[PDB]
């Protein structure tokens, strides 16, 4: 069993070029998570010597 | 064989014996062993998740 908690920061900046249109889209982002990681693993083997 | 010096009633006839060592062969009582061993294996497994 496991419980992932992935967080994050960000910082972005974009400008679009047009004829009479201009604008700067400067950004920053953050997104956490509350996960649940679980697994059931089976195995057989056969060691002949 | 009584030597002719001692063939007079006044001279005694008798042996003088002694032992002398000429070699000494000492031999260390000790045992060895050797060994040679092979081995082969096959492992066939399974794993789901």
């Amino acid at each position: 069993t496991s419980r992932t908690h992935t967080s994050e920061v960000h910082g972005n900046a974009e400008v679009h070029a047009s004829f009479f249109d201009i604008g700067g889209s400067v950004s920053a982002g953050f997104s956490n998570s509350n996960s649940s990681t679980v697994a059931i693993d089976h195995s057989l083997s056969l060691a002949g010597e | 064989n009584v030597s002719p010096e001692a063939r007079h009633p006044l001279v005694a006839a008798y042996p003088i014996v002694h032992v002398d060592m000429e070699n000494i062969i000492l031999s260390k009582n000790e045992d060895q062993s050797t060994q040679n061993t092979d081995s082969q294996t096959r492992t066939i497994s399974k794993n789901t998740s």
